[PDB]
Parts: C-alpha cells; structure tokens; sequence
C-alpha cells in the first residue's frame, strides 16, 4: 500500500564515486598542477616579455617646457623594448605658444617627439594615461542619460530624475535649455586634440596613419546610435563652450554613431589612473626610428596635481604588458609545489598507517 | 453566550446584533511586505527610508527575531497555507425552487457554508454534522491531530435533521446557535438547536453531546464525504493552543545560530566605521580632483556625516543574508525529513505506515541524542499480553522457556539444551489435538501433552480444574466479536489486554467457544443447541484492583433448586491475606507452595494473576441482589459503596489458583538497545514494573550485562520534616547515605561545583535500579537533586522502577536543565505523553489502540528497532549535514560582498558599487545558494549500511565537534581571505591599466571588474562545497555544473540584451578575452589552495574517525554487507 516508493533516490541510492583523500589521488594532484602552472608560468611570461610599450606624461609641458627643444626630465616617461633592455635616448617636449585666442588657464599645443628603436607590429594602439583622476566617485559615475545615448528624446523630467543613471547637477542652465551630452562625465570630457598621423621626423618624412576608426568595438553601436531630434534647444555641456562657443547649429550636431573617441569616455574608468584608446593603425607596420606628435592642450589638469599622457602600445591577446598575470603563476605553482613536498616530508615520517576506526578502539 | 446566526452574506460594515463578524474572531491565518521594503531600499530604484546611523537598532533586530521564527515555522504556516482552499465547489450562487437562499460567496475561509469535506481532506474549523449519505449517518470522528484514540465511533445527525441532503434540499434550514468561548479544552462542549424542519415545516430541538463536535485537526479516511455547516470557527480551534506546550525550537545549532549572525553584523559594522573615519580624512584634504569636474557643496555631508547613503545601502542588503539563510534551512530540514518519510527500511510492513514525521523542523537534533528515555510496556516490550502457564491445585504441568535466561544469567539455554527441548514438547503439542476447531496457527497456548489419556476422562483435581478454565473465557469484560473475512475464526478486542489473553487462549486450550451472544452462549452436546448465560458484568477497576461477575447457573433437577457459586480474580494484595478455614480448600500443603509456584512466576518475570472464589448464603442469595440495584446499579457506583460491600460479607476470601500472564519483546529490541548504547547514548528505561521483573529484562534485552550494585533501601517511611534533624529520621538518612556510601565505595567525589562536565561516554560500566519512592524522595528538594544525577550520569544505563506518570516527566528535566544536554523520550501511551513533550526530542510507536503518544510525539517510527535505523542514520546524517553547511554559507557570501568594502579603499569609500544591480541580486538566489542546499541534502558521509555497522560514529553528535563557534570563526577567516584573493586578482591584473584585450580595445569599466570578479568567486566557491562534501554523485554533482554555467550563461543573455544599459557585449569583450582565461585559473586556485592544503593535513595527520571509516570502505572490510542492510531484524541474516 504506502509502501514509499523505492527507487534509489529517495532512498539515496545515487550512483556516487565516493573520493577519499588519501596520498594516491592528492600527490599526483599537487604533482599536475606544480607542472602545469610552471609551464603556464613561462608560456604566459614569454608572450608578456615581448610586449612594447611607450609612456610619456605631458602635465607639465604648459609650465616647464621653452619653445626650443628641450627634454623631458625623466619623472614623466618610462617606456621598454624587449630588444633594448638598456636604452636611454630621452624624447623632449616643445611647447609652441600662448596663442591668445580666449586664453585659458591651460592651451598651447605640447609637441612631443619620441624615439623608438623597434617596430610596433601590426596593431598600433594609442591610449592616453590619466593618473590622480578620481573618476569613480558616487555621484561622477551614475551622473549621464541613456535615452540620449542611444539617440532618443528627453524631456525635463526623463534626464532629471531617473533612477540610477539621471543628469540630477546639469540638466538646465539658467536660461533652462536640455543639455544635449547631459551628466558629469560628458560635460568633463578629455579635450586634448591629438593628431591623426604620427609624423617622421629627421630621416625620411614618410609619415606614420592613425586613424579614430575603429577604436572601439564593432558591436558597440547598436546602443550609442545618432540623435532623433535636431533643435536649436539644446546646447553643449558648460565646458564644452570652447568647442561650441555659439550651440548647436543645423550642421554641428554630433553622430555620436562614429564619434568614436566619445564613446571611450562614456566608460568612466573604474580606478586612480584611465587608459582609452584614441588612435588605432591596423593597416600598417610601425618602422623603427624617431616620431613626433602635436598635442593640442585643453585639459586642465594641474590644479589637483594630477597628470595626463601618452600610452604608445601594440597589445598582446593579453593585452597590454604587466607583470603580475605571469608571476602569480610561478607563484601559484611554486606554493602548490612547495606544499607538494611539505605533505610528504611529513607523510613519511609522521606516516599514519590506514587502520582500525580509532578513538573508538581505544 | 455565544452568538451564530445562519444565511447571511456576513457583512463588514455592520455593527448590529444580527451580525456574525461584528463579534470580531480572529482567522486561522496565524513579514514578507517587510522583505520587500528590505531589497527595495537594499541598493536601487525604490528606497522608501535610507535615515543613516538611526536604523542600526532597527535593522538587525527584526531579522534575527522576528523573521527568524516566521520562516522556522514549518507546520503553522505552511499546514495552514497548502490546506486552501479545500474543496470550493461549484453548487453556488443561482440556484432555484419561492422562500429558497441564493447562496454567496464570503470569503476564502469564513463561517456561514454548507462547503463539505471529502476524503482526504483537512477539515478547515470544528464541525457539527446535518447530513450523509449513508445509514444512520454512518460516519465518525478522526483522530490524527488534535482528537485521541482508535475505534471509529459512530455518530448520528438527528432523524429529521438528515431530511435535507440533496442539492435540491441544501438552503433549507435556519436557525441561530448557543456556543462557548476559550477554554483550552478537549472533550468538553454545550449546546442545543431548536431547529427548522423539511418535512413538517416546524421548529424542534437537538441534544448536543461532545461526540457530534469533531474537530478542526482532522483528516477522513474510510468514507467518501459529509455535510454540514461549518458552525463553529477556525480560530478558536485549540490544536495551536493544546498542542505543543513547547514551542519546538529547535537545538544547540538553531538557538545558537542566532548568535552566529549577529558575529556576522558586529564583524561588518567595524568595517563601517572604519570607512567612516576613512571618509572623513578625505573632506579635510581639498587638493583631490573633486571641485573641478564635479558640481556639489564644498563640505561633507553626502546625507549625513560622509556618503552614508552606500554605507547604510550595504547594511540594508547585508541583512538579506541572514534573511536568505533561514529560508535555506527549512529546504533542507523539509527535506532531510522528507527522506526520512520515504524510506522504506524505517516502514511497518505489518501495519503499512512508514515512519511520518510530525514535526519537519527538527532532524538535526537528532544527531546528538545522549539520553533515551523509554517505557517497558509498550516501547520495548511487544504490549500484547498472552496466556504461558497457570497452576491447578498443586500441579503445573509443563514449562514454556521464554524468560529463565536472566534467573539463569550466566549462560542462555535457547541454542539446544533447553528450546529444542521444548520446541520439541511443543511438537508434541501441535501434532494432535483431542478437539477439532482448535486453531494451531496462531495458538501458542498453555500446552497440555496428556493428562488421563490424552482427552482427560474420583479426580477432584480435574473437577475443579475446568471450572476455572471455562470461567475465565465465560465471565470477562469483553465480548467475542466476529472475523468478516471468515466466521470459522473470531478476533478479539480489548483495552484490558491480559483479560484478552485469557479467552483467546481457552478457546485454544479445548472446547472450542465461537460465539457469546447476549441470546447465549453454547456448549456443544447432543447435537442440540444447550446454551449458557449470564446476567450481570462486575467491572474490573484500578480503584477495585479486582473483578467479579454475576452469572447464571440454572437449577437442572427437578423439585430442587440447587446452589452456585461465584468468581473472583485480581491483584495479590488481599488475596494471600484472607486465610481459608471452613471451606473444602484450606491452607495447606497445596495452598502455600502454589503460592510459592505464583512466587516463582515473577522470578521468571510474568504477570502473576490469580483466581479465586466466593461464599454466600443460601436464602441470601436473593437478598445479594436486591440491594444492588437501589445502591449499586442505579446511582451509586462511581461512588464508594463497591469495594464496601466487596469487603462486609466476605471477611475470608478462598483461593485455589492462579494465571500466568507473560509479555513478549517487540522485534529486534535486544539487538537494538546493543546498537544505540554502544554509539555513546545512555538509555535509562523509566518503567512501570517493580524490581525483579524490570532487571529481569534489564538483562534479557542487553542494557545491563555486568554491573548492578545490591540495594537495600528497607524502609516504609515519609519525610515530613524540612528544617534539622536529619540524622535522627529513618528514611531520609539511609536513602541519602546510600548515595555517599556508593559514592565513598567508588570514589570521594560528593561535589558542590556543578560547572565541570564531560559528555564522554562512562569508563566504568554501571547501573542503578532504583525503587521509585526514592527517587520521589531524591528529586524533591535542593542538594539531593545534584546526588542524584552525578550517580546516574557514572553509568551505562540506569533503570528507574515503579515510576508515577508525573515522576517520569520530572526526571527528564532534570537531566535536560541541570546539565546542558538535550533528551530523548520514546512512547506508546498517556502515561509518558508529558516524557515525549518535556524532552527535546520525543519518538512515538504508533498503530495501536493507544496513540495519543502519537500525534503528540516528533516522529512515528513503528517498532522500537527503527530507533536504531532513525537515530544512527538518518539523525547523524542530519548533523553532518547540517553543521556543516551552516558555516558554508557564511563564507560564500564574504568571499563576494566584502569586496564591495575592498573596493572602497580603490574608491575612497565614495560609494560606488562593483557588481551589476543583477550580480548583486543573483548571486544568492541562482548563483551558489543552490549547492549548499545540496551539501545539506546529499552528503551521506558514510553508507546507509555502514553508519549500522560502526555505530561510534555517532559520538561525534554528542561531544558537539561538527558544530562549535570557533569552526565558524574559521570559515568567516576563509571569506575574509578568499575575498582579497577574488578581488586584488582582478585588480592586479588592471592595476598597471593597460589593455586587457586581445583586441586592443580595452575594457576598464566598474561592471567589467565585477565579471573578472564574480566569475571566479561563483567558481572558488562551488567547488569549495565539491570538494568539502563526501560521496560526490550524479545529482548534486549535476547541480553543481549547473551552478557553475548560470554565470557564464547568465552574462551571455542579460548583457546580450539591450535592455542592460552600459551593456551590450559583455558576453564576447570579457569571456572571449584571453586575460579572463589566465586570471580564472589563478584564483580559483588560491581560494582553494589554503583549504584544499588543510583538508589534506588534517586528513592525513590528525584524522577523525569519519574518514577512517570510509578509507576501510574502499580497501573493502564492507564488500560483503548488501545493500538494504540493517542488522536489528530477524528475518535478514547479520553477518
Ligand atoms: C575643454 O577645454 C576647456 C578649455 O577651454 C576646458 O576648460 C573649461 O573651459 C570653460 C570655458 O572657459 C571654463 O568655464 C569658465 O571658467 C571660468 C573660471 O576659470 C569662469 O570665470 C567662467 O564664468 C566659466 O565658467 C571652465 O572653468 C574650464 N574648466 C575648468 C576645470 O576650469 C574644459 O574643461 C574642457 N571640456 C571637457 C574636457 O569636457
Ligand atoms: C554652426 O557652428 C559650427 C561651429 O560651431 C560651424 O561650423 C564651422 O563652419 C566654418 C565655416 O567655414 C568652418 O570653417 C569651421 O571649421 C566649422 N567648425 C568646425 C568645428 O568644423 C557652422 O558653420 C555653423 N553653422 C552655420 C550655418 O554657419
Ligand atoms: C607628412 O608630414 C609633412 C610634415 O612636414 C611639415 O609639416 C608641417 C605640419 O605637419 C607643415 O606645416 C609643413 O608645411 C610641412 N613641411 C615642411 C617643409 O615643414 C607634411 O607635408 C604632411 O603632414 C605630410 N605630407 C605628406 C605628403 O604625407
Ligand atoms: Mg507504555
């Protein structure tokens, strides 16, 4: 009758494999992964040593720059070849002028002209570095609009208040226009012009492509996509207004569909210092030699005693170079190893022997 | 009084006196808009009240109080939810014939129906039945909740009252109701209605008895349905308030448990304001990158005192953890309980009942059992009273071994010496018989080899031998009811069960008796029907202690009226003291040494019954009788008059002999008392029996095999006295003196500082049997209490004999408070139903006649040998389970949010998050709260027939090694490592911040840290329970992958989708990345690493005994047990 239904589950009949550890399955346990992540140790370390990079930080290049060629003095670049280990031609600032137009507190285009005795393979990427910007506070990081993102209106209401993400410091002005980047991130974007070629100075004036094509993901814009409304209504940013300095015309409006050095920056980076890449090359090889670039100077960074730069960089499948992913292998491996033999030199002279159920014979 | 009107919509506006709601009962639903306004307020969208530093009383109380016991509760709320709605029928609302009620609808559960209740189905309030469909309205009461007893009473609705029943005759009645209140009563009701009939369309009374109220805890069986209003209410059902007086929390870990949450706020809020005065040193500073680009006050004061809208963001979603744990356990305590209703070793195949939990809360408290406390008759005793041996006039023909192995204690005779001997005599009784209609299947009678030739025929000896014989199966309580399936055999019921024993085994004996009928009852002659009858019933009484008849002996001469004679049986108080002088059997050489052969019977531990017979007068015998029924009968018999006129005319009482009644054990008990005290669990059997035939089992079941200490208590004495002069009285000295002495005998130990104590199991082996007047004087007063039990706690297994019903309870909180050590107490009656409630963990053998030590016990098992199979296994089961994930998902939520906090010194405890607004929500509730619901379920650490075998596997639950805080302390240290570990590994991996991408593009975002970093926390934590359970299988290892792909399967669809802002690739930017792929291999590695090292030193060096069990598993010393194995059972062998 309620006989209760045997069926090797409900009994908990389950077909089990029952592991015991003993020092049969855990020595040739320890054994595999003390060989394994040693020789993953070295496969990782020789793809991250070949990997070259180029940093050079230009804060300070408004202040402590002539305009002749002087160098730069060596707190404000690092940069290492995997050819050269011992290399120091220093690169050297040129700081052209204060060209008086609407001065600001921080213009005149820095030009910096660098050195590099290798070839950046096939890919050619350029970040740009941004040290002691704190661009990851609670406020700073929830503070854009996604119905402008992905193109769409906005009343007042729908960029004021909103949950999370809402444009709550700076959505109207005094004349009460919408603003049409609305939030902190955009309104404080990165506005140093960099130029789209990197030119080769002294041998051969063959100059060196860099496009913004394609610096971020293919599958990207299917979320920043371009503007619904076209009105004389909406206005940049309140540090936008160089740029603007007169609104949005019929013809400024920016497609933020390809406006693609933008869409870096609608990430906020999530720590003290932000690489986002800003010139890419996948055409062309990088010849050794000498470069020069123009960076146009916007940014005032110097008030918080920040910094800004250049990272130069032909990235590896994993990415660029740092230290710490192949050493915490042969740290992983040579604890598991060393914990391998620490278990054994015990076993073998502790030496428990598998025996009568104790504690209970005794 | 009471106030019930009939056919109204009960309306909730009203206040008249017509009115049924305005008297304003409570319902029978007896919270969760509270958790709602938790996880609103938890991090996002909607946060009704984020106050700051003002809610940390607020918080942190409610969730360990008052939502810990709403989600503990497994049979309130749950028993009362799953019952709606019980049938809704679809009879209702147009109707017709006018004078007829269109019929309503009121609420779910209301008073005022005519709903009724079918087979199977939980009656929602206490009813009063109209009408059937049956006879006579042939339906009873059940009794598996709150009602008590056995046999299915029918219960009549009244002749007229069951004029309506169709559903053309259902709104056809009115009439209002006299009731009453709160009483915390069972059987006690007033009422009467005066109501309206069908048929003559008048008004007319019913009598109310307690009978027709059946209850609100009940479930039919054995017919199909019933009708009636429901009358009275379900909130005033007392099964809530009778039942239990405790209520049911839990153990040493759920009442401890409580405490481990609030180590888990205390420890978290230090990590509050120390990112309070981290925060505070960054206001003061003002060279930080925060006036420029960011537009706000130059000050502090986020909302109040810093940015305390994140810091009381983590408070409010750090209290749904310990909200998330309690609805953890009771999935896992319903299931560990739902395994133990479906298994089919602990199932009564003789009675088809499998052991039925009544309480699924507590399995757990099982595990660590140190004391049970049991009852002989009943509970390790068979409790069916049958008919051994019986002397007749100086002779006692023949022995049926069954207890002379403890009289002869040092060797058993049962191999061949002495049960072949009288298998073969029984044998010799079995293979003929003199009169045909004897059963011989199931007799087992007073076995009778010959007399005078094989038939019994000057012999006065035989004259007076059958007088007896016949009247004890003439003249008893019961009556001879008849077998359905076949009227050739009669059963017999009783609640008396040795006078049962008696009439069922003089059938057997010889002249086969069939029926006793008040027409007659027939001995065989002639081929005529010669018949015999009696008049009267004499009822045998505990306040009586005895039993006679009135019978009817008829004259058989004519011209004469000849004489009788009439019986008397009993108790061998008053029986041996009223000497025989003038009758024909005197005290003599017969009537001493049958005496003594009724003295030797309870050496051999039988229930020594006797038989004897009375004198009268002849032209008094008229005069015995008219009296009765003016002073006996009629009024007085309650009363004392009885035992009065039972003591005034027979002054002297004749004896002549005596019946033995002797008790079976039930199946596998000496082999289950062998099995449950070897495991470390002190049993002491509180009886209701004297000495020397409670130590006479106390050797024949295994519990006492060597010591027992010779007592002497010799007194007769009370103790009056309080205050001095305790040496100058007789009883209270000597008794007290017995303790120093067998103290000073066995070690100066007389101790006044109760605070040391060890729940090790006792070196010396001991016992104690003692004399229950003792006791009554030992647990009476301060200081005598505390002599008591450090004597019985030096022993294996005291015995406690002649123990009042209220002393058996007194006893078991003694143990339970005075030490801190919880009890068992297993039943089968009224008498220890207070036993099984006092301690924490109360067994109940069910299917008797008895069974309110049923529905009030915590688990149903059927026989005693199940004990063994519901402790040793599925109770150690439920303790290596269970204490063991409990510390498993306190580490599993800090290897996660803590590095919310490790990404404050990363943020300058600013307040922004590092997990999605989805990774904070799913990840405990898919993510890794489903494989700690399977360690809690599927981790048998040994076997099913291996924890049998090796029972001292069980000493781990006693000695409470599975389950002390400072394990705990020991796996929050492991969240508090793991998560540095699952976070600085994705933080060094960015903290150069270069690309991180194969394809240059670069990913740096706060939500594409928190798929680097909960993707490698749900892997170092799912297999942490993989590798920590034993017996890795085919179910829960399936379930533990398919927890390790929710979260790769989970990022390909929510950030596929367009609706995740700042997502649309999150699948194939991160997991198609080869810098995710290095860093999952790393860190899943150093979370195990420091465990999976010390899993492995302690396994190999310090071992405990649970793995040295199951590493003799795998060499095979257990190959040769089979599967489906217990050894307390006959009909297996125990290899
Ligand atoms: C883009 O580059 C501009 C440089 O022209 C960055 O500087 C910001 O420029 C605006 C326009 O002049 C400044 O607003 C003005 O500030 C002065 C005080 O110096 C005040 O008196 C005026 O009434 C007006 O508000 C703005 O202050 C200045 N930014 C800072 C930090 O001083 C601008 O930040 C860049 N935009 C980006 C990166 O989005
Ligand atoms: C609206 O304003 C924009 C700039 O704010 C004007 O764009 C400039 O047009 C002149 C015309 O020759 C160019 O020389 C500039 O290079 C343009 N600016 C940029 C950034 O490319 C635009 O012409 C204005 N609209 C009208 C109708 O005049
Ligand atoms: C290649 O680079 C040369 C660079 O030469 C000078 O560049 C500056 C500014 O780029 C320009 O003002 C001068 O006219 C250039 N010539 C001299 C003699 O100073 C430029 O010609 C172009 O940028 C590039 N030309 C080609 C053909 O690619
Ligand atoms: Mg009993």
């Amino acid at each position: 009758n309620r006989r209760p239904k045997e069926d090797a589950f409900t009994q908990q009949r389950l077909a089990a494999i029952n592991p015991v550890l003993t020092p049969r399955t855990v020595l040739p346990l320890y054994l595999l992964i003390a060989v394994v992540f040693v020789i993953v140790g070295g496969c990782i370390l020789a793809q991250n040593s070949k990997v070259d990079e180029v940093t050079i930080y230009y804060q300070d290049c408004m202040t402590n720059a002539t305009s002749s060629w002087s160098d730069i003095p060596s707190e404000h670049w690092q940069f290492v070849f995997h050819k050269y280990k011992t290399y120091n031609t220093a690169p050297q600032w040129r700081f052209v002028d204060d060209e008086s137009d609407d001065f600001t507190k921080q213009r005149g285009t820095c030009q910096i002209r660098f050195t590099t005795p290798s070839d950046m393979k096939n890919n050619v990427y350029l970040n740009y570095v941004l040290e002691k910007f704190a661009a990851n506070h609670r406020r700073y990081v929830l503070s854009f609009s996604e119905d402008q993102i992905r193109g769409e209106d906005a009343s007042y209401e729908t960029v004021h208040d909103a949950t999370g993400i809402n444009c709550k410091p700076l959505s109207k002005n005094a004349d009460g226009k919408i603003y049409y980047p609305c939030g902190l991130i955009a309104n404080s974007m990165f506005n140093d012009t960099f130029p789209l070629q990197l030119t080769n100075v002294g041998d051969t004036s063959n100059n060196y492509s860099l496009t913004n094509k394609g610096i971020n993901w293919e599958s990207d814009k299917k979320r920043y996509k371009k503007t619904k409304y076209n009105y004389t209504q909406i206005a940049p940013p309140p540090y936008w207004e160089k740029m603007y300095p007169d609104g949005y015309n019929e013809t400024n409006i920016p497609d933020i569909q390809d406006w693609e050095e933008f869409q870096n920056w609608m990430r906020p980076g999530a720590f003290d210092k932000i690489t986002k890449l800003i010139r890419i090359n996948k055409n062309d090889t990088l010849p050794a030699g000498e470069y020069q670039l123009d960076i146009g100077l916007h940014w005032p960074v110097l008030e918080f005693n920040g910094k800004k730069g250049i990272y130069l960089t032909h990235g590896s499948h994993l990415g660029g170079r740092n230290p710490f992913l192949g050493i915490v292998y042969l740290i992983g491996g040579c604890i598991c190893a060393a914990m391998a033999l620490i278990l054994l030199t015990f076993w073998l002279f502790g030496g428990r022997k598998i025996a009568d159920a104790s504690s209970l014979s005794w | 009084l009471r106030t019930v009107y009939y056919n109204m919509p009960l309306p909730k506006d009203m206040i008249d006196e017509e009115g049924n709601p305005i008297m304003q009962y409570p319902r029978n639903k007896i919270n969760v808009y509270f958790l709602v306004l938790i996880i609103l307020g938890a991090f996002q969208i909607f946060g009704v009240t984020n106050p700051g530093l003002s809610a940390v009383p607020l918080v942190v109380i409610v969730i360990i109080t008052a939502i810990k016991d709403a989600i503990e509760d497994s049979r309130r709320t749950v028993l009362d939810l799953e019952v709606n709605n019980t049938k809704t029928h679809i009879l209702e609302g147009v109707e017709n014939e006018d004078c007829k009620f269109a019929k309503n609808y009121w609420k779910g559960v209301k008073v005022g129906d005519i709903v009724r209740i079918h087979n199977n189905d939980e009656i929602p309030a206490d009813i009063i039945l109209l009408s059937t469909s049956d006879t006579d309205g042939a339906c009873y009461v059940e009794t598996k909740n709150l009602d008590g007893e056995t046999n299915l009473k029918v219960r009549q609705s009244l002749k007229c009252t069951n004029t309506i029943r169709t559903s053309k005759d259902i709104a056809r009645t009115k009439f209002w109701i006299e009731s009453e209140g709160p009483h915390s009563n069972l059987y006690t009701y007033q009422g009467n209605m005066k109501w309206r009939n069908l048929a003559d369309g008048e008004i007319r009374n019913e009598p109310i008895t307690i009978n027709n109220v059946l209850l609100r805890g009940c479930t039919l069986r054995n017919t199909k349905w019933a009708m009636g209003v429901v009358m009275f209410t379900g909130g005033d059902t007392k099964i809530m308030l009778n039942s239990g007086i405790t209520p049911t929390k839990k153990s040493r870990i759920s009442r401890e448990l409580n405490f481990s949450v609030v180590i888990n706020f205390v420890l978290l809020f230090i990590l509050c304001f120390v990112s309070g005065i981290a925060n505070g040193v960054y206001y003061d500073k003002k060279g930080r990158s925060r006036f420029s680009y960011e537009f706000g006050t130059i000050a502090g004061s986020a909302a109040t005192n810093g940015f305390v809208s994140f810091w009381v963001a983590v408070i409010l979603y750090q209290s749904l953890v310990p909200i998330s744990l309690y609805i953890s356990v009771e999935i896992i305590k319903t299931a560990q309980a739902a395994f133990i209703y479906g298994d089919v070793l602990l199932y009564n195949a003789k009675l088809d009942y499998p052991c039925t939990p009544k309480s699924w809360n507590i399995s757990d408290d099982l595990g660590q059992v140190e004391y049970i406390f049991s009852d002989k008759t009943g509970t390790l005793t068979q409790n069916v009273m049958e008919f051994k041996k019986c002397t007749i006039n100086g002779v006692s023909y023949g022995r049926a071994y069954t207890e002379a192995l403890a009289g002869l204690r040092k060797r058993q005779g049962i191999d061949v010496e002495t049960e072949g001997r009288r298998e073969k005599a029984e044998i010799a009784k079995d293979r003929d018989t003199m009169i045909d209609e004897l059963r011989a299947l199931s007799g087992n009678s007073q076995f009778y080899p010959e007399e005078v030739t094989f038939v019994s025929k000057g012999e006065v000896q035989q004259r007076c031998c059958e007088h007896f014989m016949l009247a004890l199966a003439l003249c008893h309580s019961v009556l001879v009811e008849a077998n359905p399936d076949n009227p050739k055999k009669l059963d017999l019921k009783a609640q008396s069960p040795d006078e049962a024993a008696l009439v069922a085994t003089a059938r057997d004996v010889g002249f086969s008796f069939v029926g006793k009928t008040k027409k007659g009852l027939i001995i065989e002659m002639q081929g005529i029907q010669k018949e015999f009858e009696i008049l009267n019933i004499l009822e045998f009484n505990s306040s009586r202690k005895r039993m006679s008849c009135i019978v009817k002996i008829p004259g058989l001469n004519p011209g004469d009226e000849p004489r009788a004679l009439l019986i008397c049986k009993g108790a061998d108080s008053i029986i041996y003291s009223r000497l025989s002088r003038q009758s024909g059997s005197n005290s003599e050489a017969i009537l001493e040494k049958t005496a003594l052969h009724l003295e030797q019977y309870a050496t051999e531990g039988l229930r020594t019954l006797c038989i004897a017979q009375r004198e009268l007068s002849w032209s008094e015998y008229e005069k015995w009788n008219e009296k009765y029924d003016i002073a006996a009968a009629s009024l007085a018999n309650r009363e004392d008059e009885l035992e009065v006129v039972a003591d005034s005319i027979e002054r002297e009482l004749i004896l002549l002999g005596g019946t033995a009644i002797e008790d079976r054990l039930q199946d596998g008990v000496p082999d289950c008392i062998e099995l449950l005290a070897e495991a470390g669990i002190k049993l002491w059997v509180l009886t209701g029996d004297k000495v020397e035939t409670a130590i006479n089992i106390g050797f024949s079941c295994n519990l006492l095999n060597n010591e027992m200490e010779l007592l002497v208590i010799k007194t007769t004495g009370d103790d009056v006295k309080e205050f001095g002069s305790e040496p100058s009285e007789i009883v209270d000295a000597l008794l007290s003196k017995y303790l120093k002495e067998y103290f000073n005998l066995t070690g100066s130990e007389e101790e006044i500082f109760e605070a040391k104590k060890d729940h090790e199991f006792p070196k010396g082996n001991y016992a104690i049997v003692i004399d229950g007047d003792a006791l009554k004087l030992a647990l009476y007063g301060e200081d005598i209490r505390r002599k008591f039990l450090l004597l019985c706690k030096n022993c294996r297994a005291v015995l406690c004999c002649r123990v009042s019903p209220s002393q058996k309870a007194a006893v078991v909180k003694l143990v339970k408070d005075s030490l801190d050590v919880m009890t068992l107490a297993i039943g089968d009656g009224s008498n220890d139903v207070a036993m099984i409630q006092s301690a924490d963990v109360g067994i109940g053998i069910a299917g008797e006649e008895g069974r309110q030590a049923v529905m009030c016990s915590d688990y149903a098992i059927g026989q005693f040998r199940y004990l063994a199979r519901l402790v040793l296994v599925h109770g150690r089961w439920s303790y290596k389970r269970l204490a063991e994930m409990i510390p498993e998902f306190f580490y599993k939520n800090m290897i996660f949010a803590l590095a919310l906090f490790w990404y404050g010194i990363y943020n300058d405890f600013d307040g922004s998050y590092l997990y999605e607004y989805t990774y904070m929500m799913f990840y405990n509730l898919a993510f890794t709260s489903l494989p700690v619901i399977f360690l809690g379920i599927l981790d048998q650490d040994v076997n099913d027939t291996i924890s049998l075998v090796v029972p001292q596997l069980y000493r781990v639950g006693i000695l409470r090694k599975e389950w002390n805080q400072r394990k705990f302390l020991w796996y929050m240290l492991d969240g508090l490592y793991q998560s540095i570990i699952c976070f600085f590994f994705p933080y060094l991996v960015y903290h150069k911040n270069m690309i991180v991408t194969s394809n240059g593009l670069g990913l740096d975002h706060r939500y594409f840290v928190g798929v680097y970093v909960t993707t490698i926390a749900v892997i170092s934590c799912n297999t942490y329970v993989l590798l920590h359970q034993y017996r890795w299988d085919w179910f829960s290892g399936l379930f533990i992958a398919l927890s390790c792909l929710v979260v790769f399967a989970w990022t390909g669809i929510w950030s596929s989708a367009i609706a995740s802002r700042e997502f649309f690739k999150a699948a194939a930017r991160i997991y198609g990345a080869p810098s995710f792929w290095a860093v999952f291999f790393v860190a899943v590695l150093f979370c195990l690493l420091p465990r999976f090292t010390y899993d492995s030193f302690q396994k190999f060096f310090y071992p405990t005994d649970v793995e040295i069990v199951r590493e003799m598993w795998q060499h095979g010393h257990f190959d040769h047990y089979p599967p489906g194995y217990d050894p307390t059972d006959p009909n297996r062998p125990k290899v």
